């Protein structure tokens, strides 16, 4: 359902052989800053006439090897031709280069072979329906048929608004203009109305065989300079405001593709969210490619493809089609802001709530305070299932770790029925179906602390029944507690928790106020306590997060 | 009226007549739709002759929309047949084919495919009523999916000129684009049988659309659209059918009547200097019935300093099927600056460079001087034999007579003169800015010369000057002004 299928880059700079799936809206990010920039340049060379005329240098070839040929192919999908207007744009120019047998697909390729004597390898653009017999894109002079289809707008991080406005002023009443024109000449008559015009001529005439020297603008009219005025960081957003209005009117007849590199540069965090809303929520930017290091620039992300360039020197690329389902729509904004910062990390530990974050932040601080520097990240997920977070992180090649409590949820409208919520979420990551809800018989005289302890006994009983299902969880880096985190914490530092709280049952007291008591616990936690919790088998997720 | 015509954005069927009303409205309708539509879709205008396509392209201006302006044959060739013939029929068929109109006539559609597949040329059908190129183009569209996708993606509306000359195979393709591909069609044609038809013309397909088509929106064009309202009122009052369309105006200024009391040259000086109702810098032309009446007026004005050149009606100036083409052959023979490409542009279809060289060889026999009447007739038959057009006996003698003498040279001269005098039959076609006529020429009581008078009145564009030589002429005006209760229809000096 997207015109842009995938792009292939062969032997171009650090790209040995890289295949990346695509969509209308694409966002690229990762550690390799060189790979992200070369990715945008590889798209410009294929589609931007100004950057393509310069040809390939020796450095652009992969590993500076001129024998290997540079090849950049863009695969397109024309299946939605019946209801896509921009698809008909491409068809009208391609004409007979398509075949009816493969009418759904169309290829746009860039081939380059290097000449030693000419010290210069030219760029030959081919297209066609079949990848085997691509034909040269027809052209006459400095323009070809491809330049009539696609117009590439590259938004530099740093831009002067007055300079770009001078480019758009020309194309963007008459009886009124005539009065302004005659009045413009009225300026020059009053300016001359005098001692300098006559003395510079007497000096010029003796020097060289009328020197009036009027004033600019009045010669060419008021339209020559019409720079804007509002009523550094603020004017950057007005340049985007010009781009939206300009490109639609100027390039309505062709497909416009935006290449936005690092737009968060010299931009406030609040404006980054404003730009993110305009990129995804608004239909103003139909097709763009975005390179960003800013998590706040993805707060409003939806219906986009996320491309992650790996930190390795091989320049491996992992792409994910990020789409928020309608069921998650009521918590979409909360979910995106938490996941946006996790895309840039290397290992993400899925925790439930803030009480786990308060504990883990203190424990990690004593054991390994540089865990975020090396790519670790604590992502808290509350109320929702793990599938949306795991699918996005898995496709992007990000190591995901899950630590959740074994919980039971009472079904509404019926008493005595409890859903196996803790197991179902871990089973959902493995693709298995939700387990049947169970009914446990608790007497009416058993309430409060006595009631909770009996429910814990069912959790331990349920945990033992699915002993093999837990075995599959550990292979998938899923860590399901027997009862909950507080009981696993008691197993690691029971002597410390009893001394810290002086209460004979520290687990019961910790769960009274989970946030406050966890803060009270971490304040009195010893350094050996943090190492004991870290080294304990029940907390293997902390060892997997640091990556030892 | 015309404002109601251009506003319609759907399928438009236009009935055009009297000439030039079709071309000006077509160019204005095209450039107006280009301004309204900002999307990537383009328009396509098709004309039978290459001159009409070049005439439309010059008035439109820049075609940065990718709009196609060309010949009917060149359209289906460059947009349908050549791009998608290999998709429709396989890789066996060539896309570098060369279409020759005169050579390689065949009997069956299967035979022509072999000429294109093996002999690498696109030949015409032997039957004039059946078109092979349009039968091939329609067949290619049905066979090729990409061909249908490209036509829909490229053009949103198609303009067609002189639709009454379109054959049935040519008509089937246009209806296929409207019915199946849902492409808007702007159709311009003449419902009257007239004199000029393309060799495979069938007026019934055009007439059938006027009668039974619910999709098209029918419109009509005024015959004297270019003439001003005052001249239209004076012209339409002489014929009963035309008296109903004109509407009275409170003030009449364009039509001037002056009784001829002073000599002819003095009336010209009186209108030019004493009242200044005629400008000497604007083109002025005078109407006569016979050649002798023009000679005596031309000679009388040479004595008074007035300089004039008089165009006489040629033997070819006659309503015949090949009159228009025969005159162009004379213009190529008489004038050296008239190129052979200008002559080929008048020929129907987009002739190839090789076919142009063969036609040029036949006509080069007429460029030698003093080769008598017999050889002119054979060159003419040889010329029209290639075009598969028979020639009327009187058309041959009319062509021959013009070739012998230099008497009718300026009538076919490429140069243009400001002040002229023409006969009513001399410029039955072309229109002039300001015209002066005399009343004694036309018998108005018995309507013998009312048709020649109506033509005389419709030639003037801005200002018409009538001399009231005949009392019976003025009586017919005053009598009908009382029947219609018209106080003023004429401005008298």
């Amino acid at each position: 359902s997207s015109k842009f299928s995938n792009i292939t880059i062969k032997n171009f700079r650090n790209f040995e052989k890289v295949n990346i799936n695509l969509d209308n809206k694409n966002v690229i990010f990762g550690m390799n800053d060189i790979g992200k920039t070369n990715f945008l340049y590889a798209l410009r060379f294929l589609l931007d006439k100004e950057i393509r005329k310069f040809g390939f240098n020796k450095s652009d070839y992969h590993k500076h090897d001129t024998s290997k040929k540079i090849e950049i192919i863009l695969t397109l999908d024309l299946s939605n031709y019946e209801k896509d207007e921009d698809t008909k744009k491409l068809i009208s120019v391609v004409k007979g280069a398509r075949t009816s047998a493969n009418a759904d697909v169309f290829y746009i390729a860039l081939e380059s072979k290097y000449d030693d004597k000419e010290l210069y390898g030219n760029i030959i653009l081919k297209w066609g329906s079949e990848l085997d017999n691509l034909i040269d894109i027809p052209g006459r002079g400095n323009i070809n048929a491809l330049d009539n289809v696609f117009k590439v707008i590259y938004i530099n991080p740093l831009v002067d608004l007055d300079k770009l406005f001078a480019q758009n002023k020309k194309y963007i009443d008459e009886g009124i203009l005539n009065n302004i024109k005659s009045l413009t000449d009225q300026v020059n008559q009053q300016i001359g109305e005098k001692g300098f015009q006559q003395e510079i001529t007497s000096e010029y005439r003796s020097l060289k065989k009328s020197i009036e020297l009027k004033s600019e603008m009045a010669i060419k009219g008021f339209f020559s300079d019409i720079i804007p005025y509002i009523k550094d960081g603020r004017r950057k957003m007005l340049s985007y405001s010009i781009y939206n209005y300009l490109a639609k009117k100027k390039y309505e007849d062709k497909i416009v593709i935006y290449l936005i590199e690092e737009p968060e540069i010299s931009l406030h965090r609040s404006m980054q969210i404003a730009l993110s809303k305009q990129l995804f929520e608004q239909s103003t930017y139909k097709y763009f490619f975005l390179s960003t290091h800013s998590p706040e620039l993805l707060y409003e992300m939806d219906n986009t493809r996320l491309i992650r360039v790996h930190s390795t020197e091989k320049v491996v690329c992992s792409s994910h089609m990020y789409n928020v389902e309608e069921a998650y729509g009521s918590v979409k904004k909360k979910l995106n802001k938490a996941l946006s910062s996790a895309l840039f990390a290397e290992r993400v530990l899925l925790i439930e709530g803030p009480s786990e974050k308060i504990l883990f932040e203190k424990v990690l601080d004593e054991v390994e305070p540089e865990y975020e520097l090396n790519g670790g990240f604590l992502l808290e997920v509350g109320g929702t299932y793990f599938n949306h977070y795991v699918c996005t992180l898995n496709d992007l090649g990000i190591t995901h770790i899950i630590k959740t409590d074994n919980d039971l949820k009472s079904k509404k409208g019926k008493k005595g029925v409890y859903e196996l919520l803790g197991l179902n979420r871990c089973l959902n990551l493995l693709g298995r179906e939700n387990l049947d809800e169970i009914t446990i018989d608790i007497p009416e005289d058993i309430k409060g602390k006595k009631k909770k302890e009996r429910l814990n006994e069912r959790k331990k009983e349920i945990f033992k029944q699915y002993k093999n299902e837990v075995g599959e969880f550990l292979g998938e880096r899923i860590y399901l507690s027997e009862i909950d985190l507080e009981n696993d914490l008691y197993s690691a530092i029971g002597e410390s928790m009893k001394r810290i709280f002086e209460n004979e049952d520290p687990v019961h007291y910790l769960q009274k106020s989970k946030l406050f008591n966890m803060v009270e616990l971490v304040n009195n936690l010893s350094t050996k306590d943090c190492f004991d919790v870290f080294e304990h088998e029940k907390f293997a997720c902390l060892k997997e997060l640091v990556g030892s | 009226s015309r404002e109601q015509i251009i506003k319609d954005g759907g399928n438009i069927l236009v009935t055009a007549g009297a000439g030039s009303g079709k071309t000006t409205i077509l160019v204005s309708k095209i450039e107006a739709d280009l301004k309204e539509n900002k999307t990537h879709y383009s328009i396509a205008a098709v004309t039978f002759t290459n001159k009409a396509a070049k005439e439309i392209e010059g008035r439109l201006g820049y075609s940065s929309r990718g709009n196609f302006i060309g010949t009917n044959d060149g359209f289906v060739e460059s947009e349908i047949i050549r791009p998608f013939i290999k998709d429709a029929f396989g890789n066996d068929y060539p896309d570098n084919f060369t279409a020759e109109y005169f050579d390689n006539q065949f009997a069956s559609y299967d035979k022509g495919l072999q000429v294109l597949k093996y002999q690498n040329i696109l030949g015409t059908y032997s039957n004039p009523k059946k078109n092979f190129k349009f039968q091939l183009a329609l067949d290619i569209l049905k066979k090729s999916l990409v061909a249908r996708q490209y036509i829909f993606s490229k053009y949103f509306k198609i303009f067609i000129d002189e639709y009454q000359d379109s054959d049935k195979d040519m008509h089937n393709l246009f209806m296929y684009l409207k019915d199946q591909l849902k492409i808007k069609l702007f159709i311009v044609g003449d419902p009257k049988q007239s004199i000029y038809i393309w060799r495979g013309a069938e007026p019934e397909n055009f007439n059938g659309l006027i009668e039974n088509s619910t999709d098209f929106n029918k419109y009509h064009l005024t015959s004297n659209f270019r003439c001003c309202q005052d001249i239209q009122n004076y012209s339409n009052l002489f014929n009963e059918e035309t008296r109903s369309l004109i509407k009275e105006k409170n003030e009449v200024q364009n039509v001037i009547s002056i009784a001829d009391d002073m000599p002819i040259s003095d009336i010209l000086l009186k209108l030019t200097e004493e009242k200044q109702v005629l400008n000497i810098e604007a083109e002025l032309v005078i109407l006569v019935r016979r050649r002798n009446q023009a000679i005596e007026i031309m000679k009388e004005l040479n004595e008074e300093g007035f300089n004039f050149i008089f165009i006489p009606q040629t033997p070819l100036d006659r309503a015949t099927p090949n009159a228009t083409l025969l005159k162009e052959v004379i213009k190529y023979v008489k004038n050296d600056r008239y190129s052979i490409y200008d002559l080929a542009a008048e020929i129907v279809g987009n002739l190839s460079s090789r076919e142009i060289k063969e036609i040029q060889k036949i006509i080069n026999e007429l460029l030698v001087p003093n080769i008598n009447q017999v050889l002119i007739n054979q060159v003419l038959i040889n010329l029209f034999a290639k075009l598969e057009i028979t020639l009327d006996t009187r058309e041959i003698t009319a062509f021959t007579e013009v070739m012998m003498t230099n008497e009718f040279d300026i009538a076919f001269d490429t140069n243009e003169y400001l002040h002229k005098i023409f006969t009513v039959h001399s410029a039955k076609g072309l229109e002039f800015n300001q015209v002066i006529i005399t009343a004694s020429d036309y018998n108005v009581h018995y309507n013998r010369d009312t048709n020649e008078h109506y033509v005389a009145t419709t030639r003037a564009k801005d200002k018409l000057i009538v001399i009231m030589d005949n009392k019976k002429y003025s009586d017919y005006i005053e009598t009908l002004m009382k029947e219609l209760k018209i106080k003023n229809i004429i401005k008298s000096i």
